[PDB]
C-alpha cells in the first residue's frame, strides 16, 4: 500500500509486506545473522523466480476488479470516422543476445594513495532488430483529429497449442507502444519506429560517459543538450520483443486507434509527453491519457464479435524469430 | 440474627462438610420446613426468582447431587444462578439463610457453593462475611489426587495426618519448574475471586454496575501472562508462546487431579492439534470470531446488532473490547 491508501489500519500493506515475507523466507526467525533477500531490494526483486509468482498473484486480485465492469460496447469502442485499414511492420523481427558492459570500480576498495584500474563486467542481454510499423488508417470526417494509437502483442497459442481466444489472450497481452498524432482527412499510412516506443528507454549511459561529458562542459564552458536520454524508467529499448523461438513464433499485433482529444483532454495533443509515458507517465506533469490503463483490453471480451465490429481496431499475424549464437 | 457473628456462623455452617446432608439441627429444621414461596414479600421481585427455581425442582430438572459441576456449562450454570438470583432477591438475612439452607439440600453442590459466594459477594446483606477459602471447602479441586487418595486412607483407618503435596510431572518435564505459579493455592483462589466479583454472567439488573469490568478483564489477565512469563524467565524457559486455532499445542498437562465425583481431570497429551468439540464449538467458528474481533479492532469500530457503528478509538474502546472478547 501507499500513503494514498484510505485506510492503511484495515487494509494494511499486502503487497509490500509479502516482499518481506517472501525475501526473508531463508531466516524467518532470524536464527541464522541473514541479511534481506532480494525480493527486499526493488535493484533484485526481479532476480528471484518468486517475484513472478507473488505478482501474478497480486495482479489476479485487480483483475477481479476490473472484470466486474460491464464488457465494452461497440458505441463504447467506436472511433467514429476512424478505420485501421491495415498493420504492417518494415523490418523482420529478429532477436538476439550481444554483450554488454559496466564498470565494477566502485564496487573495489583502494586508496589512500594508490591508483585505480579498469574493471568491467559483461554480460549478456536480449536485444532486437530495428523495425518500423506501417499502420494505415483512413479519416473519412471531414477534418483532421487527434488520434492516440495503442499497441499491443498478443499470443496466438499457449504452450500446449492450444488457440486462445481474445478473452483468454487480452490479459496475456504486453503493451509495445502507445503515441498520439494528428490524422488528417483521408487515407494515410502512420509510421512508427520501435525506437520511439513510449513504452521503452535506451540503455543508460555509463558513469565514466557521464564524467567524461559532464567534466568537458564545466573544465571550459559548453551547453551540452544533456535534453537527450530519456529516462531510466521504462522497459529497454533492447527487451521491447520476447525472445520467442529460432524456429519462429506467430502472434497477434492488436491496434487500437481511439480519439485524441477525448483521450488527451487536459494535456494537449501537441504537448510532448516525454520518451516512456506508457507506464513511467511524464515528469513533473498529469498522466496523458485519460483511458484506463490497459484500455481497451482491460475489461472482459466474452463476445468476440463486438471488437471485430468496431473499424479503428484491427489485428494481424507477426513472427518474431530468435537469432542464436 | 443478622449480626455479623450470626451471618459468619451460618455461612460456616452451610459450607461445612459440604457434601454431605447438613448435620447442623437448626439447618435440618429449615431445610425440612422453610417454604420459599411461603411469603413473597422478603423477595425485592415478590418471589419472581423463587417461582422459576422452585418449579425447576418440583419438575426434577436440576442438575443431581454428587456429580461434578463446571461454571462453563451453560445449563448448570443457569442453575446455580437461579439460586443467585433467589438469594440476591432477598430484603433481609433470615431470607438469605432460609433459602440458601432449603436449597443446599436440594441442589448440586457444586452448584450451590458457586452460588452462594457469588451471593454472599453481591449482596449488601453479605457486607462484613469472611468467605473460607475454597480450597478448604472444595479441597479436590485444589489438592492433586495422591494427596486426596492419603486423604481417604487416613479417613478409612481413622487416623489423623498432615501430607505433604508435591508437583505434578517428573524433573523431565521442564514445565514443572514453574508448577509453584499455577498450583499455587491462593494463586487459584485469586482467580476464581476476580472471576466472582466480575462475573461474565453479570446484568446490571441485578443491582449495580460493574465498573470498567471488560477492561479489568483485560488487565487482570495480561497480569497473569506477564507474572507467568516472570516465572519462566527466572527458570531458564523461553516466554510461552501464544495459542493458535490451526497450530499445535505444544505443551500437553497431566493433572493428576479428581473430582471428589466425577473421576479423574483428563490428561491433554503433547504437541496435538485442536479437534472439534462435539456440542461446544467448530475449531473453525474460533477463527472466525477471532476474525471477527480484529475486524473491529482494525476498523475502530464494533458493529451493532442494527449494523450502526460504535466507535472504540477512544478510552472506553478496550473496555467494550474486553466486554465482546
Ligand atoms: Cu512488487
Ligand atoms: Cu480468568
Ligand atoms: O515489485
Ligand atoms: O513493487
Amino acid at each position: 500500500s501507499s500513503m494514498y491508501s484510505p485506510n492503511a489500519q484495515y487494509y494494511g500493506s499486502l503487497h509490500n509486506t509479502a516482499h518481506v515475507m517472501l525475501g526473508r523466507q531463508g531466516d524467518p526467525h532470524g536464527k541464522f545473522n541473514l541479511p534481506p533477500g532480494v525480493m527486499e531490494h526493488f535493484e533484485t526483486a526481479t532476480r528471484d523466480p518468486s517475484f513472478f509468482r507473488l505478482h501474478k498473484y497480486m495482479d489476479n486480485i485487480f483483475k477481479k476488479h476490473t472484470d466486474s465492469f460491464p464488457p465494452y460496447t461497440h458505441d463504447d469502442l467506436e472511433f467514429a470516422g476512424m478505420v485501421v485499414d491495415g498493420v504492417a511492420i518494415d523490418g523482420e523481427l529478429t532477436t538476439f543476445f550481444d554483450e554488454f558492459q559496466y564498470s565494477l570500480i566502485n564496487a573495489v576498495d583502494s586508496g589512500e594513495s594508490i591508483e585505480d584500474v579498469e574493471i568491467n563486467a559483461r554480460v549478456h542481454r536480449l536485444n532486437h532488430k530495428e523495425f518500423t510499423y506501417k499502420i494505415t488508417v483512413s479519416n473519412s470526417i471531414g477534418s483532421d483529429h487527434l488520434a492516440t494509437f495503442r499497441i499491443f502483442l498478443c499470443p496466438i497459442e499457449d504452450n500446449n497449442g492450444i488457440t486462445l481466444t481474445l478473452d483468454k489472450e487480452r490479459w496475456l497481452c504486453i503493451e509495445l507502444d502507445k503515441f498520439f498524432q494528428k490524422v488528417p482527412s483521408g487515407t494515410h499510412t502512420i509510421h512508427r519506429s520501435s525506437k520511439d516506443s513510449s513504452v521503452t528507454v535506451p540503455d543508460m549511459p555509463s558513469f565514466h560517459s557521464l564524467k567524461e561529458q559532464a567534466d568537458n562542459a564545466v573544465n571550459g564552458g559548453s551547453d551540452l543538450d544533456l535534453s537527450a536520454y530519456e529516462r531510466s524508467c521504462g522497459i529497454p529499448e533492447r527487451m521491447l520483443l520476447p525472445k520467442s523461438k529460432p524456429e519462429g513464433m506467430e502472434f497477434n499485433l492488436f491496434v487500437a486507434v481511439t480519439d485524441g482529444v477525448k483521450d488527451t483532454e487536459g494535456h494537449n495533443g501537441d504537448h510532448d509527453h516525454g520518451g516512456t509515458h506508457a507506464q513511467c507517465g511524464v515528469h513533473g506533469e498529469a498522466y496523458p491519457d485519460n483511458r484506463p490503463l490497459g484500455y481497451p483490453l482491460e475489461r472482459r471480451i466474452p463476445d468476440e464479435r463486438v471488437f471485430d465490429g468496431v473499424p479503428n481496431i484491427k489485428h494481424v499475424v507477426v513472427k518474431i524469430v530468435h537469432h542464436p549464437e | 440474627a443478622s449480626s455479623t457473628a450470626h451471618k459468619q456462623q451460618d455461612i460456616n455452617h452451610l459450607l461445612d462438610k459440604i457434601y454431605e446432608d447438613t448435620k447442623y439441627p437448626d439447618l435440618q429444621e429449615i431445610a425440612k420446613n422453610f417454604n420459599p414461596l411461603g411469603d413473597t414479600s422478603m423477595y425485592n421481585d415478590q418471589g419472581a426468582a423463587a417461582e422459576v427455581l422452585m418449579k425447576e425442582l418440583n419438575d426434577h430438572r436440576l442438575l443431581e447431587q454428587h456429580h461434578w459441576y463446571s461454571l462453563f456449562n451453560a445449563r448448570q450454570r443457569e442453575e446455580a444462578l437461579m439460586l443467585f438470583a433467589v438469594l440476591n432477591q432477598c430484603k433481609v438475612w433470615h431470607c438469605f439463610r432460609n433459602n440458601a439452607a432449603y436449597f443446599r439440600e436440594q441442589m448440586n453442590e457444586g452448584e450451590f457453593v458457586y452460588a452462594l459466594y457469588v451471593g454472599v459477594i453481591h449482596s449488601k446483606l453479605g457486607d462484613g462475611i469472611v468467605l473460607p477459602p475454597l480450597y478448604e471447602i472444595t479441597p479436590h479441586m485444589f489438592t492433586n489426587s495422591e494427596v486426596i487418595d492419603k486423604a481417604y486412607s487416613a479417613k478409612m483407618t481413622q487416623k489423623a495426618g498432615t501430607f505433604n503435596v508435591s508437583f505434578t510431572g517428573t524433573k523431565k518435564n521442564k514445565e514443572q519448574r514453574v508448577a509453584y505459579f499455577g498450583e499455587d493455592i491462593g494463586m487459584n483462589i485469586h482467580h476464581v475471586t476476580w472471576h466472582m466479583d466480575f462475573p461474565f454472567w453479570w446484568q446490571d439488573s441485578y443491582g449495580n454496575h460493574l465498573d470498567r469490568k471488560g477492561e479489568l478483564f483485560f488487565w487482570v489477565h495480561h497480569q497473569l501472562t506477564a507474572r507467568f512469563d516472570f516465572e519462566r524467565l527466572s527458570n531458564w524457559l523461553d516466554p510461552v508462546d501464544e495459542l493458535h486455532w490451526d497450530r499445535i499445542i505444544r505443551e500437553g498437562f497431566a493433572p493428576l487431579t479428581s473430582y471428589k465425583y466425577g473421576g479423574e481431570f483428563p490428561v491433554r497429551p503433547d504437541n496435538k492439534h485442536f479437534e472439534d468439540v462435539d456440542g461446544v464449538a467448530h475449531v473453525h467458528d474460533m477463527e472466525i470470531t477471532e476474525n471477527r474481533i480484529y475486524e473491529a479492532i482494525d476498523h475502530g469500530y464494533i458493529t451493532a446488532t442494527d449494523g450502526h457503528t460504535i466507535d472504540i478509538r477512544q478510552p472506553k474502546g478496550i473496555e467494550l473490547l474486553g466486554d465482546i472478547i
